[PDB]
C-alpha cells in the first residue's frame, strides 16, 4: 500500500540515507531484534515479522557502503540491496557514467525490480544524491535514465545537493553539475535543491550551533524528507500523495527545480520559551533566512508553493497564514497563478531522533516551492563553468573515460535554455 | 562486474534497447407493497 | 609511559594514545548514529570472542 | 583498492622504511607481523597496503630496489625489516654510482626483469589494484634511473592505474652530488611522460621545518623521512579509513591535474609544532588553516608567493565539523585572491577522513600544483645548461649506451615544462 | 520565594565582592613584604 | 502531555550537556597531564 | 526471551 | 572587547610582566595558566586579556619586544615567566644601545616585520578587539624608538582601534640616561600622531610615594612596576568586570580628549596606605577622593596645582553607592573652581565598577589631562635644544641615518604642543 | 489586549528595565522563573511560561550579560535580549551612524516580531538616558525607524536627562542637545527623569544613608509601574496610554513632561503619618517630591495628570483638586483652566522584599507639563554653548561621518524649544 522506493546514490546519497533511515525506523518503531501499518510505505514485512527497508544503497566506492555494513544497521539492511563496487568515479562524470557505472547499473536495476515486485501501490522513486561528485552525477544520471525507460510515468523525486554559490568541495564540481543537469532535467519529475551554505546558515542562526556538519545537515534533510512523505503514511486533514503535489508543483516539464524551507527548526533552548503559532511558523518559513536553498526569493516570483503541515495545525490557521502571506508585499507571486498555493495537513507530529540538535515541536511546516528566483544558482553555476571551459580545464580526464568533447557545449546550451525558460516563465503577459 | 562469477547473469529486469525491456506496469485486460 | 616513548619516537606533536579521546577511533557515522555501540557489536570480531556472549540478533 | 609500493635507491629505501613503520603503526602491526590494533577499522582495509599470510601475518606489498645491497642490509637490520618478504628484496652487486646511465641502461636493465616479476606478482595478487607507489630521489643514480625505468615498465603494462611517485629534489644549498642536475634532467621527462602524480620534496625545506617550526636541534634523515612518510600516509589515508568526504588517488588526480603536463605537485603537512610549543597549541580547523599555506610549514624550498596555485587539495584527517573545513578554508580563497588563479573558482579541494594519525587528534596534508615549481625546474635547468655547454661529466654517461642528443632532448623537455608552467602562471 | 531568591547577598556580585574582600592578601601586602625582606637581608648581612 | 514530554526532553538534554561538559573536562585534563609529563620526559631526555 | 530480558536490562 | 598588549624595552617589559602577574592574580590564573579563581565573573571576561589553550591553559595576549635577550631571559625566569606564549618573545642579537635611531630605523626595522606578523596573529584571534596597548619608556632606546615605530605602523593597519601607550617619562633629578631629551623629543611627536591615549609615568613621584605615601624604606622596581600595574589593571577593570556605571577605554579617551593632540594623561591611584596607617584611616569614597586629588599620590612629578585640569576621570572599583561618587566629585568641582578650566563644565567623569581589587574594600584609578604636563613637555624642550644647538650626541643618529631636519621637526611639534596647552590653560 | 512594548536602550535603560520588570513580576505575581492581568506586559506560552514584552538593546555586553546571569535569566527569552560588540563610548555620532546602523536592522527585526506577537498594542515605552552615547544614538535611530514604520503609534520615553549640576560625562551636554532633535520630532511623550532630584528625594524622604543606582532605579520602576497600572488593572477612572497622552500634550512640539510620586516614606516614618489623598497630593505637588530637578514655581503649569493607586476615592481626589486650585505657590496657564486629569486604580503599590519604600495603603503619581521645564533646556544649551564655542570634543563626533552642521541645527532646535515654551507660557 502506497509504497515509496528510495535509491541512495553516491557518498552524499548514502549519508542522507543513513540519516533518513534512522529517522524512519525511529518514527515507525523499527528497533533491533530482541529490544499501525503506516510502515508499509518504506518497509517490507517478512512473514516472520521482520521489516526490511525499501532502499537500494548504490555506491562505486566500498567505503561508505561497507562502513554501513560494519555498522549496526547491517541487521536492518538486506545483505543485498546494499550494492558497493570497488572503484569510484573520482569526480569524473564520464568515469561514473560510461566506464564504471555501466557494469553495476544492470545489477542495480535488477534489485530495484525485485524491490518493486513487492509493492502493489508504489507511489514512486526517491533518489538522494549530490551532482557534485562523479557517481552522484554520472551513475545517478544513468540510473535515472534506466528507471525512466523501465517504469514509465511513475513519480520520481530527486533530492539533489547542488554546489553552493561559494563553498565547493571539488574544483570540477561545476563540470559535474552542468553535465548531470541534462539528466536531472529530462528524467526527474521534481528536483529538490539542497545546497549546503543555506542549511549551514539556517542551523547556525536557529539551532545556535557553531559546529554544523554532514551529520546535522543529513538529519535536517531527513526531517524534510519525512515531512514531505508523512502525508500518505499518516492520516490527516488534507493528505497528499506523490502525484498530488507532482501536478500541483510542475507547471511545465522543463520547470521543476524547486526549493525547500523547514520550520519551526529550533533548538530546545528556545523551544519552550518561544510560542510557535501556525501563523508565526508560516511567516518564519516564508522568511528568506529560513530556507534550505541559498537563493533569495526576492529575486523572483513564486510560481507555485506547496506547503506540508505536520501536527495539530488547524485548516483555519492554515488559511489565515495563506491570507497574510498573500497580503504581505514581501512575498510576490507570478501574475498568472493567483491561487499559487497547495497545502496539505497531517496529524503526525515530527519525530525527534535522540541526540539530535532539532527540538520537538507540536507542529512543523515544509516547503516545496517552484519560484522564478531559483535561476540565481544556475547563473552562478554556468558563470563558473564558462570561465572554467574557456581554455580546456580538466577536460582530458573526461575525454579519456569515453566521452566526446561536445558534451560540455551541449550541457552549456541546455543550461542556457533552462535560464532563458526561467526568465521567460516569470515574464508578465 | 559482480565478483568472482564466471560471467554476469542476463537479468530480465531491463536491457539497453527499449524494445525488449520489461516494463514495470504491464497494462493488461423492487415491487412496492399495496 | 608507553605514550611518552611513542611521542619521543615521533618528531612532531604526539598525544597519548592511551588517552580515551584518541583511543576512541569511531567515525562520524559511528559516533553520531550508534553512540553507545560496543566493539563486539561490529561486523568483524576477534576469534577469541565466544558466540554465547554475542548478540544473537540478525534483523530489525 | 590496493596501493603496491616500491622503494628505489638509498633515499627511496629509507623513506620507504619510515613509511612502512608509519603504516604499520597506524594499522597496529609489530615487526613480527601480527595485528595488535584496538579498533576494527585498521583490519577493515589492511589489504590496501598489506597482504595476509597463512598464520595471519601481514606482509607489506612492497618491492625494494637498489643496485647496492648495503641499504638492503640496513633495512633488514632496521626495527621493521623483519616484515617485508625476503624474496621481495631484489638487489644487485655493483651500485649505480650516481650514474643514471648505469641505473637505467646497463646495470639496472639486468635487474628490472627480476623486479617486474615481483611487481606483476603483487599486482595480480591484489583484488582490485588502485595503483602503484614509488619512492626515490632524482639526484642519485639508482634512485633516479631505476625508478624512472620501473615507472616506464609499469606504465607499459598498467595504463589505467595511478602511478604515484615521490621524488626527493636536489637543491644547491643541500648540494651533495655534482651530477644531480644531470640525473634530475634525465628523470623529469620520464616522470612527465609516465607518472600520473609526482610529489617533489626538498631536503632544504625539510631541514628548515625542523630548524624553525619543529625547533629540532639536530634533525636526522630519520626525522626528515618521518615527515615525508607521514605525508605519504596522509595522501592515501582515505583509501584505508572511512570518512565523511572520501577521496583516492584518482580523486586527487582529477582535482589537481588541470593539464596533463602539469602533475609535479608540491608537498605539505599539518599540524607541525615544536617540543617546546607542545603545550601552547590548540588543534582546531582555524589553526590548521592558519598554518595551512605558511612558508614555515610548506615543505618545498620554493616561494609560494612567487607562483600561482593552479590547484590545491587538503587530505584532512580526524573528527571535524564540515562547515569549518569549508568556510575557514574558503576564507583563504576570499582573502588571497592574487595568490590563486582567477580562472578557477575555489582552487582548494578538501577531503575528510575520520581516522587521524596516531598521536594527533587532527591533521592535514597538502598537495599543490603551484606555478612556483617552475622556479625549481628553471634553477635546475640553468645548472644543466651551464655544465652541459662545456661537455662535462658526459663520458661516464655516454660510455654505457648513451648519446649526446638525449641530454639535449631532456633539456628541451625541461624548458618546455618551465614554459608550460609560465604561460598559465 | 523572591525574598529568599532575590537576596542581595545571594546575588553573584555580592558574593564575589565578599570573597575578593576577604581574600587574605592585598597587593599593598606584598608591597610591605618588600620592606620585610629588605630587613631580613640587612639582618643576614649583619649576622654574616 | 506534550508540555510534560518537553519537560522530560529538556531534562535529558540537560543531563546530556552536563555529560558533554564532563567529557571534555576529562579530555582537557588528559591533555594537560599528558603534556606536562611529556615536557618532563623531554627535559629528562635532553639531560640524557 | 533471554535476549529480550537482557535488552530490557540494558 | 579584547585588549592586546605589547611590552617594548627593559622598562616596558618588566612593567608588563608585573602587569600580567597582577591580572593573573586577579583572575585566579596560576603561573601554569590554570584557573583557580573564586568566582564566575573572572571567567566572564577573561577573553579580554587571555586566549584559551587546548588544555584549558590561558595565555596572555602579550608580545614581549626587545632588541636585547637578557630581558627576555629575566621575564621567562620570573615567577610567571612560563605563562607567556614562547613565540611571542621577539628579540634581536644586538641591542638598541639606548639609541632611538637604532631602535626605530636600522636594528628595530629588521625585526619589525616579525613584530607585525605576531601582532596580526594576535589581532585576528580576537573576535572584535577593543585595541592595542604598549608599555614602554620614552627615555630608552628600544622601548622608545621601536615602540613608537610599532605604534606608527599599527595605526596605519588599524585606524579606528584604540592605541594605549603607557609611557614612562624621566625627570632631571631621576635622569639616568644623558640622551633622554633626544629620545623623548623624538618619541613624543610620534605619540602625538599615532596614539589615541598616552599615560605618563614618572619615577620621581613613584619614589615620592614609596618614601612618604607608602613609607617603604627601600622600594625596588618590583614595587614601582607593581604600582604602575595597579592602574594598568584599573583602566580596563570596567572592561573585564561589570559595574553600575560601566566604561571602556574608548569612552575614557572620548571623555578625556577635547582636542586631538591633547592626549597625555597623568598617572594616579588610590588608596595607598602605609603599614601603620592601614588600620588608622577609614576607607570610604570621601577618603578615596581625599587621596586621589592630593599631588603626592598621582605619580607623575608634575604638580596639579601648577595648572588647571582640562578633564579628569575616576574609575572606582568596589562596593560603593553612586550618590557619594557623584557628590564628592562635584563638591571638588565647586570648591576648586580655579583649578579646572571653566569652558568645559563637569570637568570630571565618574565610572563605577562593582568589583574591588585584592583585599581592598574600595579603590579608584584617576586619569587626568591636566595642563601641568606642559611642565615636562617644555622642560624636555629646553633640554633637547641645548644639546641640538651644540650638535652633541647627534652623530650617532646621523650615522644611523636620521637627518638633521627631523630633529627640527620634533622641536616644532614639541613647542607647538606646549603652546597649545598654554593657550587652553590661559584661555578665558 | 492592552499590550505595551518596553524597549531598554543602553546601560541606564537596561538597569531601569531590570528594576521595572522585577516590580512588574512581583505585582502581577508572575514568578521569576516565568510562571489576564499580565497580558499588558507578558505573552502566554502553551507550556504556561510567561515572556515579557520587552527588548534589551545595547552596543556593549556588560548589562545584557548581567541580565542573562541575574535572577530573571529563566524569565527572559534568549533572543529579545540583544548585545553589540563595541559601545558608543558616549558618542552620538558613533551610536547613530556607524555602530548603531549595524544593529538597528536586527533591533527592528525583534521589534516587529514582538509587534506581531502583540495584537492590541497601544504603543511603546522606551527606557534610556539621552546624555550617553547608546541612549542618544540608538534611541534616535530606533525612534526614527519606529516613527517611519508604525505611523501614529503611541511612543512614550522615560528618559534620564543630564541633571542641572551633577553629571558623570563631559560630552553629556553634547549628547543631550543632539538627541533632543530626535526626542522632539519622533517621540509622542518624553518624560523628564534626571538623577539629582531622585537622589535628593531618596536621601530626604526615604532616609537612605547610601543612595545608589539600585534605589533610584527602584523609584523609577515604581513610577513606571504606577503609570502603566491603569491598563494593567481595572480602576474607578482608567486612563490608558492614548487616553492620557492627548490630554497631556497640548501642542505637537511641546510634550516634554515632568514626573513626581508620593508618598516615598521609610518604614520608620510610615506609622507616624496619616497618608490621606490630600496629604499625598500636596506632597507630590510640592517641590520636594519631583524626580525632575526642575522647579514648577519658576514657571506655570500647563496640564497636570495624577494617577492614584490603592484605596483612593474620587471624592477625595476632587477635594484634593479643589484645595490645590487656590494655593499661590502653584499657578496654571490662563488658557487651560481645567488643567487636571485624575485616574484611580484599586491596586496599591507592591513593595519589593529588601527594598526601600514602605507598605502604604495608597499612593499618587503625578505627570505634568509645566512651562518651568524650559529652564533645564536653558541650562543644557548654556552648557552646549560653553562646550562648542571652543569646538571641544567635536573631532570625536565628526570622525564618525557626522557633519559639523548637526550641532548647529540642534542648537537652533533647542532655541526654538526655549522660544515656544516661553510663547505658550505667555499670558494674553
Ligand atoms: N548534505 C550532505 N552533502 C554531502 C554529504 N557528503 C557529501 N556531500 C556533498 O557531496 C559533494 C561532493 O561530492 P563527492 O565528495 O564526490 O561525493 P559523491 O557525489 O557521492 O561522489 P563520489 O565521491 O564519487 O562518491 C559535496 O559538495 C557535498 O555537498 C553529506 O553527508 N551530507
Ligand atoms: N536612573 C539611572 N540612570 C543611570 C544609571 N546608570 C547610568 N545612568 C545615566 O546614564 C547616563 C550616561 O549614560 P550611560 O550610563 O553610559 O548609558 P549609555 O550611554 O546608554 O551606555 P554607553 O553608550 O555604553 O556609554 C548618566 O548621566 C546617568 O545619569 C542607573 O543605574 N539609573
Ligand atoms: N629524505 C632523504 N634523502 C636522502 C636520504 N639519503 C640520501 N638522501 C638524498 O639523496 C641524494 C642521493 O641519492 P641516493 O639515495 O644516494 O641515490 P642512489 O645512490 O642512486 O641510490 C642526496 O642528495 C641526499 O640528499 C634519506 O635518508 N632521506
Ligand atoms: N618604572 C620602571 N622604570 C624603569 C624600569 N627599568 C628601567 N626603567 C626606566 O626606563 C629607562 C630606560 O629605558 P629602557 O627600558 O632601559 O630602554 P632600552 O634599554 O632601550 O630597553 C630608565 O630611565 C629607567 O628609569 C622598571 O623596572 N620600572
Ligand atoms: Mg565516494
Ligand atoms: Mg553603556
Amino acid at each position: 500500500m502506497r509504497e515509496a522506493i528510495c535509491i541512495h546514490i553516491g557518498q552524499a546519497g548514502c549519508q542522507v540515507g543513513n540519516a533518513c533511515w534512522e529517522l524512519f525506523c525511529l518514527e515507525h518503531g523499527i528497533q533491533p531484534d530482541g529490544s499501525d501499518d503506516a510502515f508499509n510505505t518504506f518497509f517490507s514485512e517478512t512473514g516472520a515479522g521482520k521489516h526490511v527497508p525499501r532502499c537500494l544503497f548504490l555506491d562505486l566506492e566500498p567505503t561508505v557502503v561497507d562502513e554501513v555494513r560494519t555498522g549496526t544497521y547491517r541487521q536492518l539492511f538486506n545483505p543485498e540491496q546494499l550494492v558497493s563496487g570497488k572503484e569510484d568515479a573520482a569526480n569524473n562524470y564520464a568515469r561514473g557514467h560510461y566506464t564504471i557505472g555501466k557494469e553495476i547499473v544492470d545489477l542495480a536495476l535488477d534489485r530495484i525490480r525485485k524491490l518493486a515486485d513487492n509493492c502493489t501501490g508504489l507511489q514512486g522513486f526517491m533518489v538522494f544524491h549530490a551532482v557534485g561528485g562523479g557517481t552522484g552525477s554520472g551513475l545517478g544520471a544513468l540510473l535515472l535514465e534506466r528507471l525512466s525507460v523501465d517504469y514509465g510515468k511513475k513519480s520520481k523525486l530527486g533530492y539533489t545537493v547542488y554546489p553552493s554559490p561559494q563553498v565547493s568541495t571539488a574544483v570540477v564540481e561545476p563540470y559535474n553539475c552542468v553535465l548531470s543537469t541534462h539528466s536531472l532535467l529530462e528524467h526527474t519529475d521534481v528536483a529538490t535543491m539542497l545546497d549546503n551554505e543555506a542549511i549551514y546558515d539556517l542551523t547556525r542562526r536557529s539551532l545556535d550551533i557553531e559546529r554544523p556538519s554532514y551529520t546535522n545537515v543529513n538529519r535536517l534533510i531527513g526531517q524534510v524528507v519525512s515531512s514531505l512523505t508523512a502525508s500518505l503514511r499518516f492520516d490527516g486533514a488534507l493528505n497528499v500523495d506523490l502525484t498530488e503535489f507532482q501536478t500541483n508543483l510542475v507547471p511545465y516539464p522543463r520547470i521543476h527545480f524547486v526549493l525547500t524551507s523547514y520550520a519551526p527548526v529550533v533548538s530546545a533552548e528556545k523551544a519552550y520559551h518561544e510560542q510557535l503559532s501556525v501563523a508565526d511558523i508560516t511567516n518564519s518559513v516564508f522568511e528568506p533566512a529560513g530556507m534550505l536553498t541559498k537563493c533569495d526569493p526576492r529575486h523572483g516570483k513564486y510560481m507555485s508553493c506547496c506547503l506540508m503541515y505536520r501536527g495539530d495545525v488547524v485548516p483555519k490557521d492554515v488559511n489565515a497564514a495563506i491570507a497574510t502571506i498573500k497580503t504581505k508585499r514581501t512575498i510576490q507571486f507570478v501574475d498568472w497563478c493567483p491561487t499559487g498555493f497547495k497545502c496539505g495537513i497531517n496529524y503526525q507530529p515530527p519525530t525527534v531522533v535522540p541526540g539530535g540538535d532539532l527540538a520537538k515541536v507540536q507542529r512543523a511546516v515544509c516547503m516545496i516551492a517552484n519560484s522564478t528566483a531559483i535561476a540565481e544558482v544556475f547563473a552562478r553555476i554556468d558563470h563558473k563553468f564558462d570561465l572554467m571551459y574557456s581554455k580546456r580545464a580538466f577536460v582530458h580526464w573526461y575525454v579519456g573515460e569515453g566521452m566526446e568533447e561536445g558534451e560540455f557545449s551541449e550541457a552549456r546550451e541546455d543550461l542556457a535554455a533552462l535560464e532563458k525558460d526561467y526568465e521567460e516563465v516569470g515574464a508578465e503577459s | 562486474a559482480y565478483g568472482g562469477l564466471f560471467q554476469d547473469p542476463p537479468y530480465l529486469s531491463s536491457d539497453l534497447d527499449p524494445k525488449k525491456t520489461d516494463p514495470y506496469d504491464k497494462r493488461d485486460a423492487r415491487v412496492p407493497p399495496g | 609511559k608507553a605514550d611518552v616513548a611513542i611521542s619521543m619516537k615521533i618528531p612532531y606533536l604526539t598525544m597519548a594514545v592511551s588517552s580515551d579521546r584518541l583511543k576512541d577511533k569511531a567515525t562520524v557515522y559511528r559516533k553520531d548514529f550508534m553512540k553507545d555501540a560496543t566493539q563486539a557489536e561490529y561486523r568483524s570480531l576477534t576469534y577469541k570472542t565466544n558466540l554465547e556472549d554475542l548478540n544473537p540478533s540478525y534483523a530489525y | 583498492r590496493e596501493i603496491v609500493s616500491c622503494q628505489a635507491g638509498q633515499c627511496g629505501n629509507q623513506i620507504g622504511s619510515k613509511f612502512w613503520e608509519v603504516i604499520s603503526d597506524e594499522h597496529g602491526v609489530d615487526p613480527t607481523g601480527t595485528y595488535q590494533g584496538d579498533s576494527d577499522l585498521q583490519l577493515e582495509r589492511i589489504n590496501v597496503y598489506f597482504d595476509e599470510s597463512s598464520g595471519g601475518r601481514y606482509v607489506p606489498r612492497a618491492v625494494l630496489m637498489d643496485l647496492e645491497p648495503g641499504t638492503m642490509d640496513s633495512v633488514r637490520a632496521g626495527p621493521y625489516g623483519q616484515l617485508f618478504r625476503p624474496d621481495n628484496f631484489i638487489f644487485g652487486q655493483s651500485g649505480a654510482g650516481n650514474n643514471w646511465a648505469k641505473g637505467h641502461y646497463t646495470e639496472g636493465a639486468e635487474l628490472i626483469d627480476s623486479v617486474l616479476d615481483v611487481c606483476r606478482k603483487e599486482a595480480e595478487s591484489c583484488d582490485c589494484l588502485q595503483g602503484f607507489q614509488l619512492s626515490h630521489s632524482l639526484g642519485g643514480g639508482t634512485g633516479s634511473g631505476m625508478g624512472t625505468l620501473l615507472i616506464s615498465k609499469l606504465r607499459e603494462e598498467y595504463p589505467d592505474r595511478i602511478m604515484m611517485t615521490f621524488s626527493v629534489i636536489p637543491s644547491p644549498r643541500v648540494s651533495d652530488t655534482v651530477v644531480e642536475p644531470y640525473n634530475t634532467t634525465l628523470s623529469v621527462h620520464q616522470l612527465v611522460e609516465n607518472s600520473d602524480e609526482s610529489m617533489c620534496i626538498d631536503n632544504e625545506a625539510l631541514y628548515d621545518i625542523c630548524f624553525r617550526t619543529l625547533k629540532l636541534t639536530t634533525p636526522t634523515f630519520g626525522d626528515l623521512n618521518h615527515l615525508v612518510a607521514a605525508v605519504m600516509s596522509g595522501v592515501t589515508c582515505c583509501l584505508r579509513f572511512p570518512g565523511q568526504l572520501n577521496s583516492d588517488l584518482r580523486k586527487l588526480a582529477v582535482n589537481l591535474v588541470p593539464f596533463p603536463r602539469l602533475h609535479f605537485f608540491m608537498m605539505g603537512f599539518a599540524p607541525l609544532t615544536s617540543r617546546g610549543s607542545q603545550q601552547y597549541r590548540g588543534l582546531s580547523v582555524a589553526e590548521l588553516t592558519q598554518q595551512m599555506f605558511d612558508a614555515k610549514n610548506m615543505m618545498q624550498a620554493a616561494d609560494p608567493r612567487h607562483g600561482r596555485y593552479l590547484t590545491a587539495s587538503a587530505l584532512f584527517r580526524g573528527r571535524m565539523s564540515t562547515k569549518e573545513v569549508d568556510e575557514q578554508m574558503l576564507n583563504v580563497q576570499n582573502k588571497n585572491s592574487s595568490y590563486f588563479i582567477e580562472w578557477i573558482p575555489n582552487n582548494i579541494k578538501s577531503s575528510i577522513c575520520d581516522i587521524p594519525p596516531k598521536g594527533l587528534k587532527m591533521s592535514v596534508t597538502f598537495i599543490g600544483n603551484n606555478t612556483c615549481i617552475q622556479e625549481m625546474f628553471r634553477r635546475v635547468g640553468e645548472q644543466f645548461t651551464g655544465m652541459f655547454r662545456r661537455k662535462a661529466f658526459l663520458h661516464w654517461y655516454t660510455g654505457e649506451g648513451m648519446d649526446e642528443m638525449e641530454f639535449t632532448e631532456a633539456e628541451s623537455n625541461m624548458n618546455d615544462l618551465v614554459s608550460e608552467y609560465q604561460q598559465y602562471q | 520565594r523572591y525574598s529568599e531568591e532575590g537576596k542581595q547577598e545571594n546575588l553573584p556580585k555580592y558574593r564575589t565582592q565578599d570573597v575578593f574582600e576577604q581574600k587574605g592578601q592585598s597587593f599593598l601586602q606584598k608591597l610591605y613584604d618588600s620592606n620585610a625582606r629588605q630587613e631580613e637581608k640587612n639582618r643576614e648581612y649583619r649576622l654574616e | 502531555r506534550n508540555a510534560s514530554m518537553i519537560k522530560t526532553q529538556l531534562h535529558e538534554r540537560y543531563v546530556e550537556r552536563v555529560r558533554r561538559l564532563e567529557r571534555h573536562q576529562q579530555e582537557q585534563d588528559a591533555m594537560s597531564r599528558h603534556i606536562e609529563r611529556l615536557q618532563m620526559e623531554e627535559k629528562a631526555e635532553k639531560l640524557r | 526471551r533471554e535476549l529480550m530480558r537482557l535488552s530490557a536490562a540494558k
